[PDB]
């Protein structure tokens, strides 16, 4: 399906194409907006506006000029147009932060097993936390995460 | 039971949040066993940054190792794990005999991880996702089993472990001995025993972590008595084997003693036994 | 002479909303009801808000709750995107509260629960609905209430904080009128509560007609409890128009409430962060550069304060990727992030990071 939009006002607005053998078909009024939906078989088609007893075309829609002066606007219907995910990927086409509190709220310091952990917030996920460097070697740390399942490595690193 | 194992996946055994400990083998090896200490880990994968892979395992074993190898007596030093990196003491343990990495995958199965324990004869497993190359938890045995007693809805008949010429030591055995033993049969506890064959006590490879701990390493001449003042559990051949690993789970202990009517040893019967007849 | 997408004949333009006028839609032979979004193509290129669009499908299309909008289907032309739902004869929440006054104890804790079983829902599937307002809040025939518009909504990602000050004054937490970074999830807490208040008392908690006397309520968190309230659900609300989100409910807080509890129904449900320098911010930022060249590792400087750093490994040949950012964590001091970018990986981030650190301020 095809919208036919005319933007504008007008007592009688009709739409005539060549997939109707340019037939005067009427476009619905809701404010400015005078429509008509339409199923049309992709590829090219050419159309005009009958606004209010003048024949016009739609000046911000492309147009093709005739050998014979006849001035319509044109309508490539594309493939591509009518799935969804294809239309939305063709038309894809100062002082620091404060930091926000949730990156100190940590699951290692936080008659049970010291190999299990607290299940942690996203939010604190991939940052790497460390602990001062006592007798020239680093800890370094961080909770990550694979699958449903979460991992908390570290590495004792000297310098 | 085989069945079980073939089907379910590493990964569902994994907890939903752990933790684990990774050495770089440039770290001075005594920091190393403090480390395992500190963070409340009894294996941490070694770290090879010139190589960019995960080498090894460090254990408990190696540190038993260490200290029998270079302990000398408890008016020295033991110079050498008291400066020693990881690397250092790996090329020294492993010379002509060189030895690789054993891991296993989450999307793999139970059964490939127990056949990998006992087919290198091992008791700590990592699990490496082969995407990311992180190792993500260790496997140990008490764990697969207590998976498997979560599933279940005699021993002489049976036989299952070693039952003839048991490592063993005595009341006043020194720590040293003992670790020498730990060396040459290459087990994980030594049962203690009194004037007669009467079994009082287990010293295991797990009560030599608390030497590290308080630092009480530079004498190994105490009796294995003395190490364990710093804190039994027995099963007969007339017993069934649900039973036996109902015992073993509801105490959470990596193996039991086969003793006779007057506390006397006969045999022993661990985790990795179990698991070999349950494949 | 009648204006048909789907078999839906379009009707009358119910809301305009976040990204387009919402019509209904009358099923030619059924006579079935749909709300229908429309989306401009032109125009959502206009903002560019295309992303957000092809997101909020991905999600809505897939999301199924009984107190939040179904998602039908996406009709898809040349011209314009619509975007069929289900339609709710009731309309707002708001007007509701406006026609009949503040709803009973027990009327309240109903649509309560709904609409906190649905806002839950959304954040359990990574999704914070900004913007949660009665006025977003539609009622079916049978008064059960259907979260609607998910235009300011957006993703929850793992190790990433959201910005956009987003939603109406009234309803806006305070770290948003603050213009501060927030998880998400809490944010949509302190609007299900202000939800709350007025579902009880018929008004809004935090009103005033001047704008800054307002925000310094919001900020202050006082707001006026009527006498004929309950202690367990002041004790409640006071728990959930929390400021400092730390301290502030979490669905599970909420869970765990008696007040909310109550007749419910079972359909429903010392380590330091990075490093901290006190230089000047500009300088750290030179000082980092000057740090991560010295190392020969390529880059993007995205903000002035937040550098997107990539490292060649000479070993395994691949590519290892971790974003730098630096917060203000004093009046005086400053902290440099670091963030692990998905493509071992974990151990070549802490290496990576280390390194820059050996050459750095606190
Ligand atoms: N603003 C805006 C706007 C629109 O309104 C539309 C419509 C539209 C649909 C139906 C009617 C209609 C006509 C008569 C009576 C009842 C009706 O609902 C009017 C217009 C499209 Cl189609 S695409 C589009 N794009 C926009 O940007
Ligand atoms: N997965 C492994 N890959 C390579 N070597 C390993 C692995 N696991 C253990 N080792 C090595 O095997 C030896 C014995 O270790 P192990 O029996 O598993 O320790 P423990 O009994 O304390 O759990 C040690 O030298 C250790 O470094
Ligand atoms: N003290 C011991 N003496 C002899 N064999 C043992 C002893 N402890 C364990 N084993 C055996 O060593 C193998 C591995 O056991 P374990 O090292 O205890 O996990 C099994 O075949 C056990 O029967
Ligand atoms: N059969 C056993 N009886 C009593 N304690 C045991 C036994 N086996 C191991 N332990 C204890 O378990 C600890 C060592 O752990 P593990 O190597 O997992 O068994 C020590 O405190 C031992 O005393
Ligand atoms: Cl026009
Ligand atoms: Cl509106
Ligand atoms: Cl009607
Ligand atoms: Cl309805
Ligand atoms: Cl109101």
């Amino acid at each position: 399906p095809t919208v036919f939009r005319w933007t504008g006002g007008g007592k009688e607005v009709y739409l005539s194409g060549s997939f109707n053998n340019w037939s005067k078909l009427p476009l619905t009024r809701d404010q400015n907006n005078f429509v008509a939906i339409l199923d049309l078989p992709e590829g090219e088609h050419q159309y005009k506006f009958f606004v209010d007893g003048q024949w016009t075309h739609d000046p911000s829609e492309p147009i093709v000029t005739s050998q014979l002066g006849t001035v319509n606007n044109i309508i490539q219907v594309k493939k591509t147009d009518f799935e969804v995910f294809d239309a939305l990927m063709v038309d894809s086409q100062k002082a620091p932060p404060i930091l926000p509190p949730h990156l100190l709220q940590v699951i290692l310091n936080k008659s049970c097993d010291p190999a299990l952990l607290p299940e942690p917030n996203h939010v604190m996920l991939n940052h790497l936390y460390a602990l001062s460097i006592k007798d020239g070697v680093m800890v370094l740390s961080a909770t990550h995460r694979y699958k449903k399942k979460y991992v908390t490595t570290l590495l004792y690193k000297p310098i | 039971y085989t069945t079980f194992m073939k089907s379910h996946r590493c990964y569902d055994l994994i907890p939903t949040s752990s933790k684990l400990v990774v050495f770089d083998t440039s770290l001075q090896v005594k920091k190393a066993f403090f480390a395992l200490v500190t963070n409340g880990v009894r294996a941490a994968p070694l770290w090879d940054s010139k190589k960019q892979s995960f080498v090894g395992m460090l254990t408990i074993t190696d540190f038993i190792n260490i200290l029998h190898r270079y302990y000398k007596s408890a008016l020295v030093q033991i110079y050498e794990l008291e400066e020693h990196k990881i690397e250092t003491w790996r090329e020294v343990y492993l010379q002509d005999s060189f030895k690789p990495l054993v891991c296993i995958s989450p999307n793999a199965s139970l059964f490939d991880a127990v056949s990998s324990l006992i087919r290198n004869k091992i008791h700590r497993l990592p699990v490496i996702d082969p995407e990311s190359g992180n190792t993500l938890y260790i496997l140990t045995h008490k764990r697969i089993l207590k998976f498997l007693k979560l599933f279940i809805t005699s021993l002489e008949e049976l036989q299952i472990g070693t039952y003839a010429n048991i490592a063993m030591v005595r009341t006043t055995t020194p720590v040293y001995v003992a670790l020498g033993i730990f060396v040459q049969h290459r087990v994980s506890a030594l049962p203690v025993v009194d004037e007669k064959g009467r079994v009082v006590d287990i010293y295991s490879k797990f009560d030599v972590i608390n030497l590290a701990a308080e630092k009480t390493y530079n004498n190994l001449d105490v009796s294995v008595t003395k190490a364990l003042q710093h804190r039994v559990l027995k099963c007969y051949l007339h017993e069934t084997l649900e039973a036996i690993i109902n015992r073993l789970v509801e105490a959470e202990v990596h193996r039991l003693v086969v003793v006779d009517e007057h506390d006397v040893v006969k045999g022993i019967v661990s985790l990795s036994d179990i698991l070999q007849a349950l494949v | 002479g009648r204006v048909k997408i789907g078999h839906y004949i379009l009707g009358d333009t119910l809301g305009v909303g976040t990204f387009g006028k919402v019509k209904v839609g009358k099923h030619e032979l059924t006579g079935h009801k749909v709300a229908v979004k429309i989306l401009n193509r032109q125009k959502i290129r206009s903002l560019d808000v295309v992303g957000k669009i092809r997101r909020e499908i991905q999600n809505l299309k897939l999301f199924r709750h009984p107190h939040i909008i179904k998602l039908y289907q996406v009709i898809s032309t040349p011209s314009d995107i619509f975007m069929v739902m289900e339609y709710v004869s009731g309309g707002e929440l708001f007007d509701y509260i406006c026609k009949n006054g503040r709803l009973d104890e027990k009327e309240s804790r109903r649509l309560f629960q709904q609409i906190l079983s649905g806002v839950d829902y959304c954040h359990r599937h990574m999704v914070v609905h900004r913007d949660l307002k009665p006025e977003n809040v539609l009622l079916d025939a049978h008064m059960n209430a259907k979260i609607a518009d998910f235009g300011l909504s957006n993703m929850m990602s793992d190790g990433e904080f959201l910005r956009t000050s987003c939603g109406s004054p009234n309803y806006a937490a305070p770290e948003v009128i603050s213009g501060r970074l927030y998880a998400g999830p809490e944010v949509d807490i302190w609007s299900s509560g202000v939800i709350l208040y007025a579902l009880l008392c018929g008004t809004l908690p935090f009103d005033d007609d001047h704008v800054p006397t307002l925000f310094k309520k919001i900020c202050d968190g006082i707001f006026y409890t009527p006498q004929y309230l309950n202690p367990s659900v002041i004790s409640l609300l006071k728990h959930m128009l929390q400021v400092d989100p730390m301290k502030r409910a979490t669905i599970k807080d909420i869970r765990e409430h008696e007040w909310f509890k109550q007749d419910l129904p079972k359909y429903l449900f010392k380590w330091h962060l990075g490093i901290r320098s006190q230089s000047r911010p500009n300088d750290i930022m030179a000082e980092v550069c000057r740090a991560i060249k010295q190392l020969d590792y390529e880059w993007k400087v995205v903000n002035p304060y937040y550098l997107r750093v990539r490292r060649k490994n000479p070993v395994t040949s691949t590519f290892s990727k971790m974003s730098l950012q630096l917060y203000q964590v004093d009046s005086r001091t400053y902290l440099l992030d670091f963030r692990s970018i998905d493509d071992s990986h974990t151990i070549e981030f802490f290496e990576m990071c280390a390194n820059l650190i050996k050459i750095l301020a606190q």
